[PDB]
């Protein structure tokens, strides 16, 4: 927990692109984490700040960093409908089949909130469609329970 | 008679009756009002581009306009000419009997699965020594959509299949009641029938209503428009 | 402290703050009432207040040992602190009335946008205000930011499969982790509450969730891990509403040299280019100004008319009143000089002081003009003759009242003890105003009277 | 108790706000719903308004909303008070020999001091800084 | 008692042994809430936030509270102490005293100035009588208007003292002048002297009323403060 | 004026014989034909 | 209902009475709690 690490966390959250740029120059710790285990990349992925996601990965940020419950920046981006960040994270080597402590993947989260574009991108980068969570549920099981017609057609490719 | 005291004394007595009343009557909300019997004005609301139905307009009025008018000083009573939306679960008895279910099962599941749970905190007071984490726990929250009500799991069968609420009922947003339906010059409308509070000034209250409506107009949807089909106040101003 | 910080962390800072006041301000501070858990902006584990009580005014001599001085030293000393915004400040004269400086703005969700889009609109407004330091300073939210929170999902199917009721789940969770008020009991003839809650050690961290069990229909005990899943999200620890709609209160003030009315006129402009369905309103101090703004001139417009009309009736002349009325600035200039010299403000004590200074100078002028006029009207004397005889007669009573009244308020000017702020504000504006009103009126009133009578033959 | 800010807002605060109708001389209404399970709705009235009438009218409209609030909130109770935040003094009560906790002191003051101060001539209102005792059952999940 | 709650029966096992509440839980008299930790110079604390009753004397009440706390001293347990971190009464006692000193000192200054110029004990008594009469009288009018003795109304009189002193001085001086210049006896001199100024003094009252009375008609919180000074100054000036 | 109304008698004995609760009968009849306000939900931020 | 005078006094009468503080023009307060559960608390005010 350095002095500049806390300022990078707060800046990455708020989307202040100019303050992140300066903190990258001064060597602020890109792997600094909250009490809950969230890096600046988690925070940028959650709140949907694209430029900062790209800046942090240029400066050697852990693209597969995991919080205290197993969730990655890809989990957060896929769940909250940030297509551009999903593509960027996958492009920089993000584990598309990453499982949190519940067995939940980015596909499950993307499916559950009907983010059609993201589900296709995840599939294109090699998302396991048959991946089950702790309750045995695939992304397909989620789509039929939610009653999503269009999503069920895409995921029915066993 | 001081109407403020009349309301207090009446309501002091009503409070003794309240516990004796049925639970369902208490939950609809009993109201004590001090107003004139006649309408001060009717504030009509239409959609000039035909983009919203009678039901959509009435809900908009109920959810975005009525409460602020009701809180305005001098407004004794506000009658909505229409109904606010509610989540309508329209049950099917054939499909209910098919899965060995009743309206009692539907009601229990809606209570269980459309719930807002108070769950406490991680690292809450009184804490152990050396705690670093403090964070609210969020469990079930109220449902927000027909889709979420639709996927309320009523039961799981012997063979493993799921009986959702949408399998035994049509689910839609619709009026609390369907009794009041209004029109303005033939076209769909809603509105607010406003009654003057006992002893208040008609012209000042009207002015306050027209001021409060002006604060709402900028944030209307496309086509929604206020019309003024009935107002007792302008004659007072013109005759004087 | 920062968001997510614990009670213990806050206590350490309050202990450090208390340790400062009892060591470094040992001669001034009598006590420090530390209150961990409460802040005006929003209560929580990560906030607190220390109410510092001082020794008697006799034991704290000179400006160096006053609240002003001790505040500055404490605030400067507490700028060092390990990640914690800690600062001392004096109470306002009327705590009932609040602080009352600047403006109080409300940003309003007018179309069901929700918390997150209202936050974005608020940030858009704050960033725009920051680009006008010439007009607006310290434009900030009077509220809390979003914090991490632990979202737990009860799986309904798995709960129904294992035969665990949802009521038993949600009661087990809430009662243990949140606490539950069950019923009352009677401790020594007094009715008191009974709470059930988890012992601290079993409700601290996410791993403790799995240690809680619930009985199923068949009899077997099932752990929370069996039928739940969890994850981190962000949410509000303090949701605000204004006139029934979701809101976010924004405090701020006008910049040095600018009036609050200008700053308000800008915030309205900056608000009008916010996203669709985001409105605004003025509350508190700003609501009262926005409604009752045009009164100050409109009232004294009538005052000036009534004064003129009264003097017109007294003197039986539409013109002669002007000779009296022209006295008003003669007192006001000295008040403004004495205030500006000492670095005091245009406050209510000063303002009421002006009205008393003006009224007494007006009274002096009225009698000078009255005497002069009677000499002209009854004794048939000339303008200059009557004016010179009038001011001669009135010199002594004018000088006597002024000598007494200036010496009477002299202690209120020099006063430095308890309640001296108000005494200074009363005294200086009266003294300085009386010095110029006395000196100038004796020479200027005859000028006003003569000039007016010549102008209107 | 144990409620997050949203739970408080959506089960308590909104329901009360929706029922604040037909009350005379209201300028504006504001509210806060927070993660310590607390809600505070302030209703500010026009100058010259009778404070007692203003209070009873608010109190009466709340009473009729009470059946709509949750069981746990009804049980705790919803307090309607005039917001005349201006203390005459604060009497502190402390323990020098380390024998009493703040909870122990607060209960002593509740039981042996508060009432007598409330009955003292010229005293308008008295606030306990803390609570009287409560029977705490601290549960053990391993034993359960 | 904690013992009785401990003995609560949760279940009876098959073998015979009883599971009581004390087996599965710690039991103690604690606080209702644990969010606030209050300390006073490092030591645990509680306290009473006392507010003044409507129309009550703040100084009497403070003395009365301290008197009741004294009666409680003997029965406290070991270690318990009363402390007074916040108390407005010391401040209010000073504020009133300094205003009372100024009003008395103002009257002696007028005595010193009156004697310095007019040079007889007889004339210098006349303001010394007349000013207290007007000051006392103002309190009667404050009482009639439902006003209290407070910081604002007291400084209202301090600001008014110049106007009160002037009425006394103007009347006496003008008799002393008319006696010196024309040689008339005191009774005839006073009739002539008051003839010169009585019309003016009535005009001055009206003019000064017009300066101060509008200050009472400000709205809101600022106008409530301005109204304290307005009524006090208009009353004092009108009696004078 | 008075109007035709559909009077229905629940046979208590026959109900007790079949093992059907009178509360389940009245809830079923009332909820289906009259309507039943179950609880609240949130529609675009507003309690309904 | 069913509560003795002492239980009623402790749970109702004193609880109400300790909140009857700082009411305007209160001369005196009297009350009683009885074996049928009944509480009566009478507050008499200044003349006028
Ligand atoms: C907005 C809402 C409405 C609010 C209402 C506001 C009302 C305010 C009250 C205003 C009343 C003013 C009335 C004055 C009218 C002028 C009358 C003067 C007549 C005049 O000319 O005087 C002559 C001698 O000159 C002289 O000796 C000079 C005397 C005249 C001085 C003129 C200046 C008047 C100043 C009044 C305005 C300022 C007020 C505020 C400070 C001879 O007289 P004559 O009758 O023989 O002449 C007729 C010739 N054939
Ligand atoms: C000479 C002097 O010092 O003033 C003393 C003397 C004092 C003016 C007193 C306040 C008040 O009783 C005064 C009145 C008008 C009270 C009413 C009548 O009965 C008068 C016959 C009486 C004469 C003067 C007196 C007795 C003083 C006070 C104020 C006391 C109050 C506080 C809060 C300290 C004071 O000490 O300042
Ligand atoms: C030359 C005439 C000039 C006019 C002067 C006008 C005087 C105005 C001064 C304020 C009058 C009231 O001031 C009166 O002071 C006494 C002080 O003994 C107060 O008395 C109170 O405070 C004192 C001092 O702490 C306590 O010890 C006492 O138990 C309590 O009763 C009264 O509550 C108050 O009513
Ligand atoms: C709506 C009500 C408010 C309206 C405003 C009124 C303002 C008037 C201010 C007071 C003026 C008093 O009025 C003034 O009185 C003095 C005496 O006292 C009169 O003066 C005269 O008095 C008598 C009158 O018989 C004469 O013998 C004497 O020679 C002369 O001095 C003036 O002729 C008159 O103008
Ligand atoms: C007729 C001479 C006496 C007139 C009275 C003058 C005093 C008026 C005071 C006005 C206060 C509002
Ligand atoms: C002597 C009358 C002074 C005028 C006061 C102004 C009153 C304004 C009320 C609207």
């Amino acid at each position: 927990g350095s002095d500049l690490g806390k300022k990078l966390l707060e800046a990455a959250r708020a989307g202040r692109d100019d303050e992140v740029r300066i903190l990258m120059a001064n060597g602020a710790d890109v792997n600094a984490a909250d009490v809950v285990g969230w890096t600046p990349l988690h925070l940028a992925a959650y709140w949907g700040h694209l430029e900062i996601v790209e800046v942090l990965l240029k400066n050697g940020a852990d693209v597969n960093a995991y919080d205290t419950l197993g969730s990655t920046p890809l989990h957060l981006a896929a769940h909250f409908g940030h297509l551009e960040i999903v593509e960027v994270l996958l492009k920089n080597g993000a584990d598309v089949n990453a499982k949190d402590d519940n067995g939940i993947t980015p596909l499950h989260l993307a499916a559950n909130r009907g983010h059609l574009e993201i589900v296709e991108v995840l599939l294109k980068y090699g998302a396991d469609v048959n991946a089950q969570d702790k309750f045995g549920k695939t992304a397909f099981d989620i789509s039929i329970n939610n009653g999503n017609e269009d999503l069920a057609e895409i995921l029915q490719k066993l | 008679t001081d109407a403020d005291i009349a309301q207090v004394q009446v309501q002091n007595k009503l409070q003794l009756a309240m516990p004796l009343l049925p639970q369902e009557v208490q939950q609809q909300g009993v109201s004590v009002e001090k107003s004139s019997s006649s309408f001060l004005m009717v504030v009509g609301v239409i959609n000039t581009d035909g983009t919203m139905t009678q039901e959509d307009i009435s809900d908009y009025v109920a959810a975005n306009m009525k409460d602020a008018i009701s809180r305005t000083s001098g407004v004794g009573d506000v009658q909505l000419f229409g109904s606010q939306y509610a989540m309508r679960i329209w049950m099917n008895p054939n499909e209910l009997n098919k899965f060995q279910l009743t309206p009692v099962d539907v009601i229990t599941a809606i209570k269980a699965q459309n719930a807002q749970v108070a769950a406490g905190q991680l690292g809450g007071t009184p804490p152990v020594k050396g705690q670093q984490l403090n964070a609210s726990i969020i469990a079930q929250t109220r449902l927000t959509s027909t889709e979420e009500f639709g996927k309320i799991l009523l039961k799981v069968n012997q063979d493993g299949s799921r009986v959702l609420l949408r399998d035994v009922a049509k689910i839609e947003l619709g009026g609390e009641n369907y009794d009041i339906i209004a029109e303005f010059n033939g076209q769909p409308a809603s509105g607010l029938g406003i009654k003057l509070a006992t002893g208040a000034n008609a012209l000042d209250t009207a002015a306050a209503i027209r001021a409060e409506l002006a604060k709402m107009e900028p944030f209307f949807p496309s086509g929604l428009k206020i019309v003024y089909p009935y107002d007792t106040t302008p004659f007072v101003k013109i005759s004087i | 402290l920062p968001a997510g910080a614990t009670q213990e962390r806050t206590q350490k800072v309050l202990n450090e703050v208390t340790h400062y006041y009892l060591t470094k301000e040992k001669n001034n501070v009598e006590s420090v009432f530390a209150v961990n858990g409460f802040g005006f902006a929003g209560r929580g584990q990560n906030t607190g207040i220390a109410f510092v009580s001082l020794k008697d005014w006799a034991d704290r001599p000179g400006e160096e040992n006053k609240v002003e001085a001790i505040t500055m030293r404490a605030t400067r000393a507490f700028s060092q602190i390990k990640d914690a915004m800690v600062f001392a400040f004096n109470l306002p004269a009327i705590v009932e009335l609040g602080t009352a400086t600047g403006f109080d703005f409300e940003l309003i969700d007018q179309a069901g946008l929700g918390h997150e889009k209202l936050t974005q609109a608020r940030n858009q407004l704050l960033a725009e205000a920051a680009k006008h330091p010439d007009m607006l300073t310290s434009v900030r939210p009077n509220g809390l930011e979003d914090t991490p929170q632990f979202k737990i999902d009860i799986d309904q199917e798995k709960a129904q499969a294992l035969g665990v009721s949802i009521n038993d789940i949600n009661t087990t969770l809430g009662a243990a982790w949140g606490g539950s008020y069950v019923n009352d009991f009677i401790d020594r003839g007094r009715v008191k509450k009974v709470y059930v809650m988890s012992e601290a050690k079993y409700r601290m961290l996410p791993d403790d969730i799995g240690d809680w069990y619930v009985r199923a229909a068949d009899g077997q005990m099932v752990p929370f891990s069996a039928f739940s899943s969890s994850r981190w999200e962000y949410g509000s620890p303090r949701l605000e509403r204004y006139n029934g709609l979701p809101s976010m209160e924004i405090l701020g003030q006008a910049a040095p040299g600018k009036s609050t009315g200008e700053a308000m006129e800008l915030m309205e402009q900056l608000a009008s280019k916010l996203p669709t369905g985001v409105g605004y309103d003025w509350t508190g101090m700003s609501y009262q100004e926005r409604l009752s703004g045009n009164q100050a001139p409109s009232l004294y417009a009538i005052s000036l008319i009534v004064v003129f009309l009264c003097l017109a009736a007294l003197y039986e002349s539409w013109s002669i009143p002007f000779s009296v009325m022209l006295v008003v600035p003669l007192g006001v200039i000295g008040a403004l000089l004495a205030a500006t010299f000492r670095g005091l403000t245009n406050d209510v004590y000063f303002q009421v002081g002006l009205l008393t200074t003006i009224g007494l100078s007006a009274k002096n002028a009225i009698l000078i003009v009255e005497f002069a006029k009677d000499l002209m009207d009854k004794e048939g004397k000339g303008l200059i003759e009557a004016t010179l005889d009038a001011v001669r007669m009135r010199l002594r009573p004018i000088l006597m009242t002024s000598l007494a009244f200036i010496l009477g308020v002299m202690p209120l000017v020099i006063s430095t003890g308890a309640g001296s702020g108000a005494q200074n504000a009363v005294g200086t504006g009266v003294m300085g105003g009386m010095v110029t009103a006395t000196v100038l009126a004796i020479f200027f009133v005859p000028v006003f009277f003569v000039v007016v009578r010549r102008r209107f033959s | 108790p144990g409620a997050d800010a949203k739970t408080v807002q959506d089960t308590v605060t909104q329901v009360i706000e929706q029922n604040m109708n037909g009350i005379d001389n209201l300028m504006y209404m504001s509210s806060n719903s927070d993660s310590t399970g607390t809600v505070q709705i302030t209703l500010t009235f026009e100058s010259g308004t009778d404070a007692d009438i203003a209070q009873v009218q608010v109190q009466n409209k709340l009473q009729l909303a009470m059946p709509l609030l949750p069981q746990e909130v009804q049980q705790q109770g919803v307090s309607v008070e005039k917001s005349s935040s201006s203390f005459l003094m604060v009497v502190g009560v402390i323990n020098t020999d380390g024998t009493m906790t703040q909870e122990d002191i607060s209960d002593y003051v509740a039981a042996n001091m508060k009432d007598a101060i409330s009955r003292t001539s010229g005293v308008g209102d008295v606030q306990l800084f803390g609570s009287q005792y409560a029977m705490r059952i601290w549960m053990n999940p391993n034993e359960l | 008692s904690t013992e009785e709650f401990g003995k609560i029966l949760l279940k009876v096992n098959q073998d015979g042994s009883r599971v009581l509440l004390r087996d599965v839980a710690k039991i103690e008299l604690g606080g209702e809430n644990y969010d606030i930790i209050a300390e006073f110079n490092g030591q645990p604390a509680s306290g009473l936030g006392i507010k003044l009753a409507t129309g009550a004397n703040a100084l009497d009440t403070a003395a009365a509270i301290r008197a009741e706390l004294a009666k409680m001293e003997p029965f406290f347990p070991s270690g318990l102490k009363i402390v007074y971190p916040y108390d407005t009464t010391p401040f209010v006692k000073i504020s009133i005293h300094e205003v009372v000193k100024t009003l008395v000192e103002a009257i002696i200054l007028v005595f010193l100035v009156m004697y310095l110029f007019l040079q007889n004990f007889r004339a210098t008594l006349i303001p010394t009588i007349a000013v207290p009469v007007v000051l006392l009288g103002t309190f009667a009018v404050l009482a009639a208007f439902g006003f209290s003795i407070n910081t604002l109304t007291m400084f209202g009189m301090v600001l008014a003292i110049g106007l009160l002193v002037d009425d006394a001085i103007v009347v006496v001086e003008n008799v002393e002048r008319v006696m010196a210049e024309e040689g008339l006896p005191p009774k005839e001199a006073t009739r002539k002297s008051m003839g010169q100024i009585q019309g003016a003094l009535v005009g001055i009252a009206m003019v000064l009323s017009a300066v101060f009375v509008p200050m009472a008609f400000f709205g809101g919180s600022t106008g409530a403060i301005y109204r304290q000074f307005s009524i006090t100054i208009v009353s004092a000036m009108a009696l004078s």
